[PDB]
């Protein structure tokens, strides 16, 4: 058989080692393995403990405190599938006091999520550990804090004995241990995986195969797994956890299970076991398939009233719901595909009861593909409908010229937004004009240019040293607000120059009621080294006036 | 202390409980945020 | 007291060149607008040109200053729209008003103003309110001002304080926020300071000419014992001797979204590296006015090291070279924000996680002067004198070598004596006379003619006079001859010697 080991649930295993144990015969955990919080072990306790049956991990892989513990390559798996991350990540090593080398040399991929490995003041062979061939993105990797880190680990691959790739310029061996290598497959293989001799696998084989080019002798499927085959869909059979597909009789029994006895009455839609009919689809007792109901979604009450989206397995808890009764806070500090994510994760909410809030999102609001309405049932300590504060680099809300959005009730609030605009424009579009008080969006933490017009210059000359600029004037709708311009050149060495400088400021020029008599604002700039091309470009200063903008233009001087 | 937070919360914890092990089927907004008596440290705790 | 007009009664100063024009006033007639937004070194030009400032008459605003040391004064005659005479508005960067431990102010009429200043702490504005005598004529954003700044209110103090010529060793009191995690570590701000009047923000321009330097220090190892709490320290190294730097540290932290977390500061304090020796005093420049007196005067060591005592100076008697006594000279020929973010990804990491996995159920000694005089010196002789510097009496710097020569006396080339002549049966004139008794003579010139024919010269060196006791002239012809004898020296040429005749026999 493809697994000839049983399935298992998710477990749990503290305080001993008696319950470990129970890995002797499960080759693939449907679930999470978590081994944390072992104090009073000892090497001597893990000498002979071996499972090499394990083969994929479905969620994840936690380690958290397990004391003794030196080397993984004698403990353990080809492939963590990562269908429910724990803080995006699919293996996360945490204060592991005398690990000292991963030897994980049986692991090939990650399909979702990323790697910690933090605190582990004894941990080596790091920078022999090939991030690229396993996770397609790496970024998100966050492994400091280590003895490797401190540049005092003495990494000795085997042999040139094992295969050497190139990272961040350095051509540099890859392997696990002092006596096993990374598998480095030819890039024509892609996921699928090469035997020993290298020679590519079947299409639907996952990391490693046996045999090269059959369906029944890989390690690990990669899309789903049937009677030892691996198959890209299943044929009366129903799609189950991403990975499996069981008939119609084992989601029957795990059914009858649960309402004999948290636990999904689990529902079957589009040929897939899955755990709760989607949203506008009702629950057909007879055959327990998904009919299309007549009006009202899947409704997701959130526990207290109020949750925080965190990171990535908090949005999850979220999939496929449609109105939220309760509140969002946003907390997200960082991460790659996050707009990506948490759209696939958040996309079908519509309606939120309470209020939205965002709070030190470091990392536009654009994922929220189909928000509508906000009741605002519940609204922020000052009545607050929708607060934002310290988003760093927020810049968009939403494109208005498509997306519309309505506030039942209740104010506003944006306090210290450095880079966002499209205020006004929500407060047109909500309908919540002329509710907001005094101080509830700050004049200048706000987007401290959003300029929708264009400056023309009118006369341009040129010398070895000095240069002209001269531009076209202009007049706000309410003349008072105009305080100046602000004239940029810098050395430009070629035209990919950007507008993210020297900066000089010019007072308006004197109103006149004559326009043949019109003076306009200029500026003569000196010390200018010759034959030398500079990028140009004025902005226009006023107390929604947004004021007006130039193109960068680019000026040469005289040889 | 009445922090005891961060690398000394599990530290602490395994000084109270070095024989009977803690739980499975909050830790910081009780006992890092505020005060955090030997109480509910055991109460934590099996 | 120089009294400027301003023109149309309000001046602007938005750069040094305006600046410039108040240059030297003591009481300006109008009112002030500074908006200064950028430039290098705006702290000194500005108190050269605006320093001098005793009396204002308008009104006092700052405004978009994004980039006062005698005003005390202010009428306000002429108050801002609003009646204000202070108008401080859209402050970015500003720290500090004065340093108010000894500057005072002083105002007649008007209001105060302070919005939109995120990095002045409330606690200067009531400190104006106090010094200036608004206090009840009240205008201060509560909100916007202070807001966006390190507002400590905790003071370090330091425990272990070290000395060395070029070290400093410093340890001070562990402090941990509320919560441990929040701090970053610790910076040490330390400069050299002739007197003890620096603030801490001078020398602090936005362009990068930072007069303190930074020192930054991660946390200590933090013990569950108390009795075994490290002290952070940190030591310095490459200081100069005797030389009175400034130090004070203050701490970094993370800013809780629920309750302020201020942080520490320690006041300044100041210390005195150890002295050590100093180094050579320049310019020795030894002269001699005298045949027996020679001046030497030095220049004091650039390095002090330390208070200067005395001088250590040996002068010897250097003597003549020995080849000049054989030689015969007759013969022809941003970052800190990403690291806050950071860290506090790494807190709500740990955070998640802890929430998660736990679930309830001969010498000299010249004091005081840079020259020296010495005597008992014999006539022209070279000196070989050197010259230690010494700041405690000991320890004193290498020496400075310098050589000097004593003037010659005029007559001690001289011949003293007659000139003896001897005639032979041969025509052999035999002449002797007495050898000066300056340094060593080299030769004689003797000059012999005959009553109506030519002079002749004759070189008779030491080895001559020497041997032969004189000289012996030999083939003259028959006549009448006079002789004169000079002594050469090394100084130079003595005196001829007085005319003698003596006669050959035909």
């Amino acid at each position: 058989h493809l697994y000839p080991g049983e399935v298992c649930p998710g477990m749990d295993i503290r305080n001993n080692l008696t319950r470990l144990h129970e890995l002797e015969n499960c080759s693939v955990i449907e679930g999470h393995l978590q081994i944390l919080l072992m104090f009073k072990t000892r090497p001597e306790d893990f000498r002979d403990l071996s499972f090499p049956k394990l083969i994929m991990i479905t969620d994840y892989l936690l380690l958290f405190r397990v004391y003794g513990l030196e080397s993984l390559k004698d403990l353990f798996l080809t492939v963590i599938r990562g269908s429910r991350l724990f803080f995006n990540y699919a293996l996360v090593i945490f204060e592991m006091v005398h690990l000292k080398e991963l030897g994980l040399y049986n692991l090939m991929n990650i399909t979702r999520g990323s790697v910690r490995i933090e605190k582990n003041n004894e941990l080596c062979y790091l920078a022999t550990i090939d991030w690229s061939r396993i996770l397609d993105s790496v970024e998100d990797n966050y492994i400091v804090l280590n003895k490797d880190d401190n540049e005092e680990c003495g990494d000795i691959c085997p042999g040139t004995n094992c295969p050497a790739t190139v990272i961040n310029g350095q051509f540099v061996e890859r392997c696990w241990t002092h006596s096993h290598c990374q598998k480095v497959c030819p890039t024509i293989c892609k996921s699928h995986g090469c035997t020993a001799e290298g020679l590519c696998c079947h299409s639907e084989c996952l990391g490693n195969c046996s045999q090269p080019d059959d369906p029944t002798k890989c390690v690990a499927c990669r899309n789903f797994y049937l009677d030892g085959r691996c198959v890209e869909t299943c044929p009366p059979y129903y799609h189950f956890q991403d990975w499996r597909c069981v008939n119609f009789s084992f989601c029957q029994d795990l059914h009858h299970k649960c309402k004999n006895s948290g636990c999904h009455q689990y529902v079957i839609h589009n040929n897939k076991c899955i755990p709760e009919c989607p949203s506008g689809y009702t629950m057909n007792s007879s055959n327990l398939l998904c009919t299309p109901c007549l009006g009202p979604p899947k409704v997701c009450h959130l526990l207290e009233g109020e949750k925080t989206i965190d990171s990535v397995t908090s949005a999850q808890e979220l999939r496929g719901c449609t109105v939220i009764n309760g509140s969002l806070i946003i907390n997200i500090r960082g991460g790659n595909n996050l707009a990506a994510e948490l759209e696939a994760n958040l996309g079908l909410i519509e309606e939120i009861s309470g209020y939205l809030k965002i709070r030190r999102s470091y990392a536009s609001l654009s994922f929220f593909r189909k928000l509508r309405l906000i009741r605002g049932e519940t609204l922020e300590i000052g009545n607050y409908s929708f607060y934002a504060l310290d988003n760093q680099n927020l810049r968009q809300l939403w494109d208005w010229s498509k997306h519309n959005l309505t506030i039942t009730q209740g104010k506003l609030f944006f306090h210290y937004n450095p880079k966002l605009c499209e205020i006004h424009k929500m407060e047109e579009v909500s309908g919540t004009k002329g509710r907001q008080e005094r101080n509830d969006i700050a004049l200048k933490t706000n987007g401290d240019s959003c300029e929708n017009e264009l400056l023309k210059f009118s006369y341009i000359r040129t010398s070895f040293d000095k240069i002209l600029l001269r531009w076209e004037p202009y007049w706000p709708p309410d003349f008072r607000d105009l305080l100046g311009f602000m004239l940029f050149y810098k050395e430009a060495p070629y035209q990919n120059v950007t507008e993210f400088w020297t900066v000089v400021d010019i007072d308006p020029p004197l109103r006149s009621n004559d326009p043949k008599s019109q003076n306009h604002p200029g500026w003569l700039m000196r010390g200018l080294k010759p034959w030398t091309q500079y990028a140009i470009f004025v902005k226009t200063l006023v107390t929604r006036t947004y004021g007006a903008k130039s193109d960068i233009i680019y000026v040469q001087t005289d040889a | 202390n009445q922090h005891l937070c961060g690398s000394h919360l599990v530290e602490a914890l395994y000084l109270v409980c070095g024989e009977r092990g803690f739980f499975y089927t909050g830790i910081v907004e009780q006992c890092c945020t505020s005060i955090c008596s030997l109480y509910q440290l055991e109460n934590y705790c099996n």
